[PDB]
Order: structure tokens, then C-alpha cells, then sequence
């Protein structure tokens, strides 16, 4: 156990296995000010597991999706990403091609929620 | 290989939000509305880069501490009946040579618990807050600027250590390198579930009860070439100041209306001395040949180090305006400052006490600190400095001050406000079934 | 066997949370603080604990009620001008309600800044203080000033139901003969409570909840004499006040805007004020409260009812509020008597215009007169009483804390926080 | 229909049928007291399908998991739990077993979160 | 691309593609105006992630349920209702019938949960 953001400087594939750390400390003159403070962090957190819903990801830490990686974003392979990266490098490298990925995931979910609507007709 | 989202990731980055206190008789920084505290974790391989001349936690501490302030100052007396002619002799009753004119003995006509009724009442005032209008008659000196408030006599203005403490999703990062400079990547970063106890103590020219450095005194400047930036010195031993107030001041309460007392200096008992500050000239000469080490590391070995005393302006930023015992003092450090440096005995410091109190430098906002019955004597830590240089071989340093948020940046250079990032994506050989 | 988490099990924790206002001319705790109202679900097999004694909801409403009454208070015409020397001279130089008055005559501010006005005005004696055609001045003067209670703001309390958030269920305890601490075998939840009329008294219940079968005896600890006793009746006793002067009310200005409304002349029937208690339905009453009584403290034990033993008029008396003037009646003639193993008792009552009311310091209300005759219909359903430190048991009237008037309301009720995420073992298996 | 906490005296098993009716009624200076108590019914709520999701339990009244029953928190019969105790009562014996079973179904999910995610790259 | 209530008079079928656009425009003195305004778009939002929790519906955006259309709802067959109706025409329809149908598919998901939840003890 290394704590909160106590994997920060960890490879990611290290830093993976402790995302249950991070995930449960995300939702918790000193008066409305201390008030506003827990409104932001709920909405902060509700827009991010309501975009974990839209891609098909909810309830879920770990969620392998059908978006093939456009070796345009990242051209390194697996070994030196997960093996020889943090997270906060990975980060900086494809914070550009961060918009263009999530609009590929809310529609490929969008797919499969027409995809399976239509196979359970049958 | 395929897009796989994770979530709780530990990423991060730079933001600002509304830090909320915690702390561990009422005090003017109120511990009652914080919440009570409980918490460090290392961050190994972590190199963060901060700034300790644009973090905003030194605003936001800024606009805390100055909103503390005036809200403790509304429930309790205003003192707009106070601005009177007031008919001023001389205390010259057993004064010192250097205490010459400097209590005035003023008798005034107040208002009553009664409305028609009037109250003849006199009031020892303090050269500093009357001024004269053509025995003499004078005014206070700001009674044609505003009314002012009378500090509450049961609220504490002595620093209570707070925490300022990050909401869900941020956290405080805080730099564990023991020669940082305030800027640029650190190389030793640890996340913190809030900041250690900064006492908000108000000072100028000198850090006093702060946070001293861990190996060796360091210089902080925004640009050490630019002169109009002030330096932020900081000790690695504490240089203890002897405060007190000689006088043996008596409060005494006068009734200027119904549930409002006006509390005024009765008569001091005995002898009229000069309030003074005592520093160590083995120790302070000590302090500044350290300082002047590290301060010859930006200008040369063979600079000319020297310190000269504050270049002018208000009171507040001449002296070494303080306030302990609930008495502002207003030292004169010329004697602190006053040396050139090339490649038992005590210094005393003459302070002067006033009682209408502007300290933010907002115009229009008072504050008459009531007398304090007996004598006052406070030991404090000059933890610190904030110099100035002036625009050749030699260097001269004076001190500096005025902006407080210098005051509180010398606490806040090791934190840092991040907000979590938890949603990346990244390649995997996973696909979704 | 295998964990499976459940979410939504019936499980809750004892809280303490902040329950809101509710409720079905303007009041001091006014319907613009609270919330409209709309209930009951009679939990089967739950025996709960409750504690009257340790109950936030009491420690809440205390504070709510205190705080509607200041916000009531600010946006109306606080009387500094009130403090000037009084030259104050008896009305009937001579039983009466004039023997209680001095009439006061005064310069006061005109709406105009340089402009002074003679006004008099008739103040009762409990108001003005000597000072040393006499020379008077109001009585909380030296200590604050009083904003004068605002006329259009009636006195009369609303029946508010304090409700829980959402987490939280109120548990009521239906147990008829329920004390106040103990297992509940019948529990219920409701939404919120009943409507608790925030009346403002001592040493006697005023309206209010009776109890269901029989007189209910309620103290924290019966053996300890420092601990007041919250009697609850049964039947309510019926209590009549009166101020039989017919008052006239004067408006002064004193200032732009403002207007100060005194007592000008007083005409009429010029009995002191009082309260008319039953003679035969109190003395069955406090014969149902001993018959209750002795079986705290022995069937043998005498039980004396003497009155309230010293200190401030408002602990001294019934302090109450009817009609809009505060009343502090006597009640020496309701507790006097001594119990062994058409008439009427009137109960003398002074009237105060100067009201000091949640036992504070600086803050001082001015209560204006109410004009023409007042008249009062009450039930007395409580009882606070306090017992003397022998055969013989001697019970004074008790009061003072505000909050054993609404103990006594709240007693019934209890504040819980659910918890509806619990585990257990099954047969389970996740595949 | 019992209602809210209808089943509060019910046995286990009758009381689980009304799993739905307490789970709804968890969720719905004088403006702020309002205001901080709808705040904290909020954040009350989320820090508890927080834990749900990260037990893989999300969206679920009755969730089974992969945590077997140690009987040092309990060894009484499955007989003499659902038919003859009720929700308050089983929660007070234990009480001191649930934060080892919380970390248990923590571990168990993010153990299936990685096999699920090993087995699916095959 | 048509924006947020773009397909506001589009037909059914065609608005029903462009849910995620309205989805995630349903979260994001003068000071506790904001404040309150906030709250009550969080409570909204929850409240009805709430009910697609007790419906089974957790996390997906169309969900096929196991109750029967009762066509005493709606007579409509589906060509005139997916490809001539918009949803604004629709609800005006069956908001009658609303809580009949919430209710029918909270009692069905708890059966089915139940059902599922016996399956597994085999
Ligand atoms: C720097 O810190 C020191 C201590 O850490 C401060 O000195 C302390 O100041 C407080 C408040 O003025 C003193 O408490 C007072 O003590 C007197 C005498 O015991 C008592 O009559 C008062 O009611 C109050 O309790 C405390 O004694 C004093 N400690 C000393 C002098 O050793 C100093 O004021 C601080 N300087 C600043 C904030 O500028
Ligand atoms: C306090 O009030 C007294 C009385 O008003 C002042 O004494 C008078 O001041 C006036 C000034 O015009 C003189 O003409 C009188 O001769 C004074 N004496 C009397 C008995 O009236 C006194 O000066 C006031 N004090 C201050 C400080 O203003
Ligand atoms: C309020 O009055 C003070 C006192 O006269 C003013 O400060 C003085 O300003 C003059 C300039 O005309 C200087 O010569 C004096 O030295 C100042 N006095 C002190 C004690 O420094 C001040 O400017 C006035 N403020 C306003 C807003 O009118
Ligand atoms: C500051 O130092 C001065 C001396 O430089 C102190 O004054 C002396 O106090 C002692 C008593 O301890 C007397 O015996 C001496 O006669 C004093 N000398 C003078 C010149 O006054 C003073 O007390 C110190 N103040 C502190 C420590 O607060
Ligand atoms: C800064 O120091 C200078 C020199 O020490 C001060 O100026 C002189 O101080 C002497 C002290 O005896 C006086 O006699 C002179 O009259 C002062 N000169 C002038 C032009 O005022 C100066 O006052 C000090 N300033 C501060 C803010 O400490
Ligand atoms: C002045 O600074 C010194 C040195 O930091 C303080 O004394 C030390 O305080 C630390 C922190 O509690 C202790 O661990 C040490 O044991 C102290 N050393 C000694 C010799 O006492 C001192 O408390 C500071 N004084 C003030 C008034 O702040
Ligand atoms: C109202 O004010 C008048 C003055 O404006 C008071 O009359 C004065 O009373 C004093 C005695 O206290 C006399 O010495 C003056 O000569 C009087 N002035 C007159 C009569 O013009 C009057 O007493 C005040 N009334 C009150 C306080 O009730
Ligand atoms: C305000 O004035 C009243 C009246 O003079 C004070 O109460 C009196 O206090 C004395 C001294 O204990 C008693 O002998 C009197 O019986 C009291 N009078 C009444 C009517 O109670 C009161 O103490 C004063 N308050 C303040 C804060 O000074
Ligand atoms: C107890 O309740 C009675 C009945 O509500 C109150 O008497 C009423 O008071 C209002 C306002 O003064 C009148 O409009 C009603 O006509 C009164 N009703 C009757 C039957 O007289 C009484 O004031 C309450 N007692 C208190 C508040 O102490
Ligand atoms: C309250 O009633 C009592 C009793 O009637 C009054 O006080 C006593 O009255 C009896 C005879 O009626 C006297 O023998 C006592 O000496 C009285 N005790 C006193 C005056 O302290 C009392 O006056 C009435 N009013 C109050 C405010 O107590
Ligand atoms: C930091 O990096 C080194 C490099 O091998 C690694 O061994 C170590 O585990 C890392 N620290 C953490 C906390 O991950
Ligand atoms: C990959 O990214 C490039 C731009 O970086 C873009 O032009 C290309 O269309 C992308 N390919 C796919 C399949 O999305
Ligand atoms: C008081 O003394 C000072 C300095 O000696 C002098 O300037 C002032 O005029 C004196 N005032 C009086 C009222 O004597
Ligand atoms: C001030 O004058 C008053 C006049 O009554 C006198 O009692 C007091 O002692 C004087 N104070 C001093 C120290 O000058
Ligand atoms: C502080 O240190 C950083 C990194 O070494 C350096 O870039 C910067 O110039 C320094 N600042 C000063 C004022 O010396
Ligand atoms: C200050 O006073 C302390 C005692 O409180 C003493 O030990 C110290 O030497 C003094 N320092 C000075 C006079 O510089
Ligand atoms: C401070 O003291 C020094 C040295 O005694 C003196 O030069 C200076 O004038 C003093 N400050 C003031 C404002 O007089
Ligand atoms: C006024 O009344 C009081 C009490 O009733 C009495 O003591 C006083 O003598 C009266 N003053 C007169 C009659 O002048
Ligand atoms: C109130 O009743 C309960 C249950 O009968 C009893 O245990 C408790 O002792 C009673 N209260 C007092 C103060 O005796
Ligand atoms: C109280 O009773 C008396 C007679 O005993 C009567 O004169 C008076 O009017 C009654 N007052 C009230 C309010 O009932
Ligand atoms: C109180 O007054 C009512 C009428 O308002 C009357 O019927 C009743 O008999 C009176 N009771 C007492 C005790 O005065
Ligand atoms: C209680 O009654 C006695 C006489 O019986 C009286 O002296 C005392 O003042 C009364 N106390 C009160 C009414 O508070
Ligand atoms: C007193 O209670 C009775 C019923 O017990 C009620 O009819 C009557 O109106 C009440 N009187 C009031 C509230 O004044
Ligand atoms: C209470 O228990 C009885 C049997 O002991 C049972 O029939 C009844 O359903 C229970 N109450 C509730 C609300 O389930
Ligand atoms: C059950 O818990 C106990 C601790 O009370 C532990 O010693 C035992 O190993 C556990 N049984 C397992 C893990 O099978
Ligand atoms: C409006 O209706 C026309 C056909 O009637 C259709 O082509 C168009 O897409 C509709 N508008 C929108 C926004 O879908
Ligand atoms: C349709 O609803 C009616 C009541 O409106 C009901 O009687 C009927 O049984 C329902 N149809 C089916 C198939 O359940």
C-alpha cells in the first residue's frame, strides 16, 4: 500500500493496479466557501462517471473498449509504456489527442447500444 | 491494440480553488468555523515544478486573513461619538527624556448612557493619533477619513496556527527539498492532506514566528537582478526579540451610550518609559554574516554588502510594525540594519505604540485597539526578512515590506494546489466482447 | 458461503442533523423561513430507544425559534432616542392598575434633526429606574437598547413540523405510556412531526399536546432535585387571562420614519390584570399529578405543592405572551397545598413592556401597547416543576430553560440516518 | 406495501423484497441549513454507490460477489439469518467484521478487473 | 451534427440517435443563486440515474426491458410511431400512463433480479 498518488512516479502499468486509491478520494470565510468546495468536487466527479457511462465504462476502473489505437496518437509500443512511462508522462504526450479520442469512444458506444438493440429484436 | 479507459489515474494538474481552514475565548482568525484537523505521502520519482511567486494560495490566504479581520470587527463598538475636540495637555508627569511629549492628557465631553445627559471624561492618546487643529485642542487622527471601530475587547488577535486544506479531487503537493529556492522543478515532492500550522502573523521588515530554513539561510527572489523586487530572506536559527511596554498602563471603561463602552488609558502607575525591542548584537551579527554568505552567491565574492535602514514612507513600512499583547508596536530598526561587509551586549530598538490601527493599507477602515491594563513583555522569532536593494561594487539592502502577502509567501513556498485528472486512456491488446 | 451486498436494507444509526422547517401578516417565525408541507408508516416489531433528554431536535428548535425571533426583530425601529431622562409622576397618587403605572414625560427627537418634542407617555413601574416629578429612566438602558417590536409582526405561534432531509427518517414513539427513555415497543416513521406551536412560557405548559390515558411524570433523573419535572396532563386546565384597562395607544415620531407607540391615557375597567384558573378542575388536576407522583417516591410520603422559591420575574412567574402584552402572573394561589395519603383561583398578573425573553443579556425587546381590552383562552397541558432537597416531598414550580417547553413536544421523536448498504452470506456466487 | 422502513421488523428474507423502497427515499442562514443538508444527502448517497461500483456492485440492489463467508464474522446457519433475524439486528453483530469485508470486496474486484482484462487480450 | 435539442422535431427513430448530445447537457445574496441552482441540477440528475438503477438500466442510454407494451398506452403500431411522432408528441401521449410504466419496470427488475439471484445458488 504506497497511499494517495503514492504511485504518481510509478510506471503505469504499476500505477494501474492502485486506481481504487485515487478513485475513492475524489469525492471527499469558512462557510459558503467551505459549501461550494463539496458542490464542485460532486459535480466534478458526476461528470466524469457520466462519461464513463456514455462510453459504455460504468462501474468499471479497468474498461477495454472496441476504439482501435491510431498509432497517429502514440506511435511507442507496449513494452515502453507501461514497462518505462508514468502516468503524468503519458498524460503530456496525448493531452492534444485526448477530445479527438473521447468523441471516438461516445460513438462507437453509441454503436453498440444500436447494435445490440437491434440484435435482441431477433 | 485498442483504446482501454482507465479511471483513478495519478495524474494531475495545475489549478486554483477555494482552500478551506482547519485548525487543530474568541480569536480574530476564527478555529470555530474551521474544521478540526486529523496524512503525508511520499511521491518517489516525482519532479514538480512550482512557483512560489505565482502560487495562489498567498492570494487566497490574502483575501482570508484580510475577510477574518473586518468581519470580527463588525458586532463590536463603532466609535463615531469619539470624533470630539479634544482639549490635550502634555503628560510630562515622570516621563523619560526619550518619552517627551509623546502621551497626550485629553479631556473630552461624551455622550452618556443617557441620551440628553453629557460626560466630561479625560484619556491619556498617544502622540500618534491626535492631531492638533487651530491647553490645545486636537482630534484623532482619523476622525476626517473615517469612524473607527474599537477592537473587541474579548476577541484575541494572537496568531492561531491554520491548515489550509484541499476539497476532494485536489490535492496539496509539497516540496520536501531542503535548498529549494521557490522556483523550478523539485526534485523531492510529497502530497500532503493539508498544509502544517501557518500563523498568521502580521509583521513588516521582519518574519517574525515562522518557519525557519533546514540547512542553511535562503535568499527568495522573484528576479534577484531586478531591485524592485523585494528578497525574502529566511533563517536557518532564530534570532529571539525581546518586546515589551514599560508602562503600566490602566483601562478604564467609559459609557458613551447604552451597551457601548469606550475603553481609555486610565493613568500608567509609576514612571514613563519608551517601549523597546531587545536583539542579541552577538547573535543578529551572527545572522547577517550568514546572510550576507548566501547573498554574496547573486552579486560576487567581492561585492560590497551593504545594509542601510528603511529608504522612507508610511509608519507601517519605516518600522518594524508588529503587534503582540494586543499592543501595536512600530520599532525602529536602524539599528538592525547599519553595517558594511567586505571579503552580553544587546541592540534596543525605541518602538512607538499606536491605537488607531489601519494595517491592510485600505483608507477608511480603522481599528482603536483598547488599552491593555499592565505591562506587556513578548519574546518572539525573527524567522526571517523581506529586503529590498537599492538601484558600482556595492550593494546596499534595506528593508522592506507594506504588501503582507510577502508575510505569507515565506510560509506557502512548498505548497501546491493540483486537481486530480483520474480519466486516461491508453493503448492495450484488450477488445471489448 | 459467500458475501452478497445488499443496498436499501431497513438499517439506521442514531444522528443528529439539521431538520427543516415546515408548514401548512407576517409572524416571528414566519412561513418565509419554513417550507409547505404535504405520511405515517407504522413499523411493526422495532423497539427503539429513545432519550427526550438527549435529543438534538430540542437543542435545534431552541436555537431556530431564538433565531426567527431576532430576524423578526431587525427591520424595525430600534429605540435609542428612548434613552432621555424620564420626569415621571404617579397616575393615581393614591389596588389598581394605575397604582403600577408612572407617567413619564420626556423630550424626545422630532422627524426633523434640530427640532425637539415634549412628549409624555405611561410607563409601567417595572420599566423605570430611579435615578439619584422625580427623575426616571427606562430599565435596560445601562445594558443595551431596545428595538421596539415591530407592529405588524403578530406574537401568535404558528405550528411549525420540523422535517428530516433526505438519508434521514424521524422515528415517533406511539407508546402511550412512554416517560421519556427506554425501549419503544411501538415506533413509527413519519415524514415529520406534528405541529409544534412555538409557545413561549413558564412554570406552565400552555396549550400544546395532552397526553393520551393518564398524567405523565418526565424527569432525566427523579431521584436528583436538580432536575426539573415535565408533567403532562390528560385533560387540559382551562385558564382565562385579562387586562380589563381599556388602553390607548400613541404614536410619537421619533425620527424620519419612525414612530414609537406609547400608552397615552388609561381608561376603563382599571382591575389588575389576571388569570382565572377552574377552583375544582385544578384541584382534580393536581390530584391526578399526585396519585402519579407517589409512585415515584412512596404511597406514605406527603407530597406539598409550595410556590416558586426566588430570583428573576421571569422565573418567579408564569411569564407568557397573550394578546400581544406579556403577562407574569403569580401562581402562588395554583401551588399551595398539601396532600395526605363554579368557584375560581385568580391569579394576579403584572405586565411588562420592556421583554428580556431568551434569558439573554443585550437584546431587549420593547413590546408597544396593544390598544381596547385583552382577553386570553389557554390550556394549561403541563406542568415544570423542581423538588426540594423526611416524609414529606415539597414540588415548586420550575422553568427558566425554554428548552423543557419543547422537551416536551419533541419528546415523542427521534432523528435517525439511514444506512442502507449491508452485507450478509448467501449461497452466492458471482460467475 | 409496508413503505419507507415497512420491513424494518421483518425477517431478512421479507425484508429484501423491498430493497427499492428505501433505496428511493435516500435521495429526496435559513436557505443554507436547507441548502448544506440537500448537499450532504448528496454526497451521502455517492460515497455509497462509490463503493458499490468499485465492488463490482453498480447499478445493482442484491449483488453477488466472490468473497467467501469467513465464520469468525459469523457462524450461524443460512436457516436461522433469513427466516428468523432482522436487518438491525444482523447489523449489530457485524459491526466490527464490516471493514475487513469492505476490503475483501475490494480486493476481490479489482482481482477480476485484471484477470477479465488478462483474458480478454487472448 | 445537430446540437443540443437539435432533433427536438426530428422523428423518433432519428432523435434517438443523438441521446448522448442531451445526455451530457444535463449536468454542466446572488451567491447561494448559483449555489442552490447547482444542487438541484446534481439532484435532478441522480434522481433519474436512480430510477435506471432500479430498472436494470444502469450506465446505457437505451435499454430494452422485459415489460410488455399493455397497447392500451398506445394503439400506435411502431412505423408510425418510430418514423412519423417526435419524443415532444410522444410524451404528450403517454403522460398518463408514465407512472403505470415506471412502476411495472421497477417490480419487473427486481423479480429479474431475484430470479437471477437464485439462479446462482445452483
Ligand atoms: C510570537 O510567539 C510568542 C510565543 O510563541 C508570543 O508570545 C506570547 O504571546 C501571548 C499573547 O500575547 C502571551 O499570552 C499572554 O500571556 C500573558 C502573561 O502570561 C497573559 O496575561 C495573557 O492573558 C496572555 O495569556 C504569551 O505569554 C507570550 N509568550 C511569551 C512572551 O513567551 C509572541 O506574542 C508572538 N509574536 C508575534 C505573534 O508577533
Ligand atoms: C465640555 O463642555 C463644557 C460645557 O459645554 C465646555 O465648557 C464650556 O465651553 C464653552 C465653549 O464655547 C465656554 O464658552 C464655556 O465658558 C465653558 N464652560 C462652561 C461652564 O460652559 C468644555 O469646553 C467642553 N470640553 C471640550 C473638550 O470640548
Ligand atoms: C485627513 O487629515 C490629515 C491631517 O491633516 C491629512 O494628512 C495631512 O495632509 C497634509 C497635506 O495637506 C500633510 O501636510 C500632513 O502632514 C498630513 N498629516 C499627517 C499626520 O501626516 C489627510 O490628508 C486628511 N485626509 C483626507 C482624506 O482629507
Ligand atoms: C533591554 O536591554 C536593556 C539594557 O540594554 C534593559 O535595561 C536594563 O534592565 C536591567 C534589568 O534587567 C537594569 O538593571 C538596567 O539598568 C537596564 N538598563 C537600561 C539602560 O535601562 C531592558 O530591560 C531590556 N528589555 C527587555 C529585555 O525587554
Ligand atoms: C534612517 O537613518 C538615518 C540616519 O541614521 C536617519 O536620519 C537621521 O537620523 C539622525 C539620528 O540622530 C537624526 O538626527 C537626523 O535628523 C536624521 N536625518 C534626517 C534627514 O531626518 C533616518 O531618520 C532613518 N530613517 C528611518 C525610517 O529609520
Ligand atoms: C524560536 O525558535 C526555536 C527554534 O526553532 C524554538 O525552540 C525549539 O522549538 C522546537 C519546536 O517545538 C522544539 O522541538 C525545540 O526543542 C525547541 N528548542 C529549544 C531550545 O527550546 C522556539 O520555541 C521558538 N520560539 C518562539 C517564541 O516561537
Ligand atoms: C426638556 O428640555 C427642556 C429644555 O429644552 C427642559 O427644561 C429645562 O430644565 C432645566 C432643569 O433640568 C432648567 O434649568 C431649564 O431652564 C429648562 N429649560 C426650559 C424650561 O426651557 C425640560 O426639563 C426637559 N424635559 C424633560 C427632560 O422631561
Ligand atoms: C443597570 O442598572 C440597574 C439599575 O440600577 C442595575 O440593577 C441594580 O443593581 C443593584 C446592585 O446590585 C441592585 O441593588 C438593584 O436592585 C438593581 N436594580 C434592579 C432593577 O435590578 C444593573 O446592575 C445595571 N446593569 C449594569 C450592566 O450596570
Ligand atoms: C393558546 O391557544 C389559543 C387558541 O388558539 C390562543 O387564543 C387565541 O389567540 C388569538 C391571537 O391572540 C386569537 O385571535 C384567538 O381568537 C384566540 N382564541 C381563543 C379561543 O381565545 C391563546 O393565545 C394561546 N395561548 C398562548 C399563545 O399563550
Ligand atoms: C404573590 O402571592 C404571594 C402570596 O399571596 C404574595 O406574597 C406574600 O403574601 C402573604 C399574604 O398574602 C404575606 O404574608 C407574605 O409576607 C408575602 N410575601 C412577600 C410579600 O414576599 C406576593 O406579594 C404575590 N406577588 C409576588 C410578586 O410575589
Ligand atoms: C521509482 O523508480 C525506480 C526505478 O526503477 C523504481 O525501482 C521504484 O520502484 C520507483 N518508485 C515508486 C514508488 O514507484
Ligand atoms: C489518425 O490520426 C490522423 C491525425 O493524427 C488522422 O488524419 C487520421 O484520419 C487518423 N486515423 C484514423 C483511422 O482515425
Ligand atoms: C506638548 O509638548 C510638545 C513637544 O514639546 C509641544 O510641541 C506641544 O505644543 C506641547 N503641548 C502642550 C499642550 O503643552
Ligand atoms: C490627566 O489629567 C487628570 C485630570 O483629572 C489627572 O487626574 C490625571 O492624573 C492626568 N494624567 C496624567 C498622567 O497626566
Ligand atoms: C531558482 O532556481 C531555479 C532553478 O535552479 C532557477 O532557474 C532560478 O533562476 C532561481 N531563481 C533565482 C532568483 O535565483
Ligand atoms: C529575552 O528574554 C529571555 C527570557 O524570556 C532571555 O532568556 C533572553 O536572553 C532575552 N534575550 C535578549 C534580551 O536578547
Ligand atoms: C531610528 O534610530 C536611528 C538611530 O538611532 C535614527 O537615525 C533614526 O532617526 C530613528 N528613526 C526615526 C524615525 O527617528
Ligand atoms: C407615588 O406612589 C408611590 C407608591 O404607590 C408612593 O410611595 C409615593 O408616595 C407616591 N407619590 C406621591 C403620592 O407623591
Ligand atoms: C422510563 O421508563 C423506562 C422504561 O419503563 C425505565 O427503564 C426508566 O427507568 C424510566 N425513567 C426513569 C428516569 O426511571
Ligand atoms: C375572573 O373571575 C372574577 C371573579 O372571580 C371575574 O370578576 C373576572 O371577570 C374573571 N376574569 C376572567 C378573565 O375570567
Ligand atoms: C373561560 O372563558 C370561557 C369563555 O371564553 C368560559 O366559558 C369559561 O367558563 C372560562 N373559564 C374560566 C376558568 O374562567
Ligand atoms: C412565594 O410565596 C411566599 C408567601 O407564601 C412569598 O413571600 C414569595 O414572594 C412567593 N414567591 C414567589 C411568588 O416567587
Ligand atoms: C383547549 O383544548 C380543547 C380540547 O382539549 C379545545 O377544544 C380548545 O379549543 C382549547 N382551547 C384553546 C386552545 O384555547
Ligand atoms: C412482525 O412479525 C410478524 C411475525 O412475528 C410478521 O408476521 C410481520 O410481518 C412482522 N412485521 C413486518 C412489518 O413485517
Ligand atoms: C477468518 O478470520 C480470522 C480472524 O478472526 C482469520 O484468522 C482466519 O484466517 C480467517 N479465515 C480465512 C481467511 O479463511
Ligand atoms: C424536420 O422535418 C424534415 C422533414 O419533414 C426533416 O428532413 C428534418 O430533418 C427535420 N428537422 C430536424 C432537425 O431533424
Ligand atoms: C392493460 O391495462 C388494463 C388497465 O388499464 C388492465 O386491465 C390490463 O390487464 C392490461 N393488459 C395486460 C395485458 O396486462
Amino acid at each position: 500500500f504506497l497511499g494517495f498518488l503514492g504511485a504518481a512516479g510509478s510506471t503505469m502499468g504499476a500505477a494501474s493496479m492502485t486506481l481504487t486509491v485515487q478513485a475513492r478520494n475524489l469525492l471527499s470565510v469558512w462557510g459558503i466557501k467551505q459549501l461550494q468546495a463539496r458542490v464542485l468536487a460532486v459535480e466534478r466527479y458526476l461528470r466524469d462517471q457520466q462519461l464513463l457511462g456514455i462510453w459504455g465504462c460504468s462501474g468499471k476502473l479497468i474498461c477495454c473498449t472496441n476504439v482501435p489505437w491510431n498509432s497517429s496518437w502514440s506511435n511507442r509500443n507496449l513494452s515502453e509504456i507501461w514497462d518505462n512511462m508514468t502516468w503524468l508522462q503519458w498524460d503530456k504526450e496525448i493531452s492534444n489527442y485526448t477530445q479527438i479520442i473521447y468523441g471516438l469512444l461516445e460513438e462507437s458506444q453509441n454503436q453498440q447500444e444500436k447494435n445490440e438493440q437491434d440484435l435482441l429484436a431477433l | 491494440l485498442w483504446v482501454t479507459v482507465y479511471y483513478g489515474v495519478p495524474v494531475w494538474k495545475d489549478a486554483e480553488t477555494t482552500l478551506f481552514c482547519a485548525s487543530d475565548k474568541h480569536n480574530v482568525w476564527a478555529t470555530h468555523a474551521c474544521v478540526p484537523t486529523d496524512q503525508e505521502i511520499h511521491l518517489e520519482n516525482v519532479t514538480e515544478e512550482f512557483n512560489m511567486w505565482k502560487n495562489n494560495m498567498v492570494e487566497q490566504m490574502h483575501t482570508d486573513i484580510i475577510s477574518l479581520w473586518d468581519q470580527s470587527l463588525k458586532p463590536c463598538v463603532k466609535l463615531t461619538p469619539l470624533c470630539v475636540t479634544l482639549q490635550c495637555t502634555n503628560v510630562t508627569n515622570n516621563i523619560t527624556d526619550d518619552m517627551r511629549g509623546e502621551l497626550k492628557n485629553c479631556s473630552f465631553n461624551m455622550t452618556t448612557e443617557l441620551r440628553d445627559k453629557k460626560q466630561k471624561v479625560y484619556s491619556l492618546f498617544y502622540r500618534l493619533d491626535v492631531v492638533q487643529i487651530n491647553n490645545k485642542e486636537y482630534r484623532l487622527i482619523n476622525c476626517n477619513t473615517s469612524a473607527c471601530t474599537q477592537a473587541c475587547p474579548k476577541v484575541s488577535f494572537e496568531p492561531i496556527p491554520i491548515h489550509y486544506c484541499a476539497p476532494a479531487g485536489f490535492a496539496i503537493l509539497k516540496c520536501k527539498d531542503k535548498k529549494f529556492n521557490g522556483t523550478g522543478p523539485c526534485p523531492s515532492v510529497s502530497t500532503v492532506q493539508c498544509t502544517h500550522g501557518i500563523k498568521p502573523v502580521v509583521s513588516t521588515q521582519l518574519l517574525l514566528n515562522g518557519s525557519l530554513a533546514e540547512e542553511e539561510v535562503m535568499i527568495r527572489s522573484e528576479n534577484i537582478t531586478n531591485n524592485a523586487k523585494n528578497i525574502l530572506v529566511q533563517f536557518n536559527t532564530p534570532v529571539q526579540i525581546n518586546c515589551t511596554r514599560p508602562n503600566n498602563n490602566t483601562r478604564k471603561s467609559i459609557r458613551i451610550g447604552p451597551g457601548q463602552a469606550f475603553y481609555a488609558t486610565g493613568d500608567i502607575i509609576g514612571d514613563i518609559r519608551q517601549a523597546h525591542c531587545n536583539v542579541s548584537k552577538a547573535t543578529w551579527n551572527e545572522t547577517l554574516g550568514k546572510v550576507v554568505k548566501q547573498l554574496r552567491k547573486h552579486f560576487g565574492n567581492n561585492t560590497i554588502i551593504r545594509f542601510a535602514n528603511s529608504s522612507g514612507g508610511d509608519l507601517e513600512v519605516t518600522t518594524h510594525s508588529f503587534n503582540c499583547g494586543g499592543e501595536f508596536f512600530y520599532c525602529n530598526t536602524s539599528g538592525l540594519f547599519n553595517s558594511t561587509w567586505i571579503s552580553n551586549d544587546s541592540i534596543t530598538l525605541p518602538c512607538r505604540i499606536k491605537q488607531i490601527i489601519n494595517m491592510w493599507q485600505r483608507i477608511g477602515q480603522c481599528m482603536y485597539a483598547p488599552p491593555i491594563q499592565g505591562v506587556i513583555r513578548c519574546v518572539s522569532n525573527i524567522t526571517g526578512l523581506i529586503l529590498t536593494r537599492d538601484g558600482s561594487t556595492t550593494e546596499t539592502f534595506r528593508p522592506g515590506g507594506g504588501d503582507m502577502r510577502d508575510n505569507w509567501r515565506s510560509e506557502l513556498y512548498k505548497y501546491k494546489v493540483v486537481k486530480i485528472e483520474p480519466l486516461g486512456v491508453a493503448p492495450t491488446r484488450c477488445k471489448r466482447r
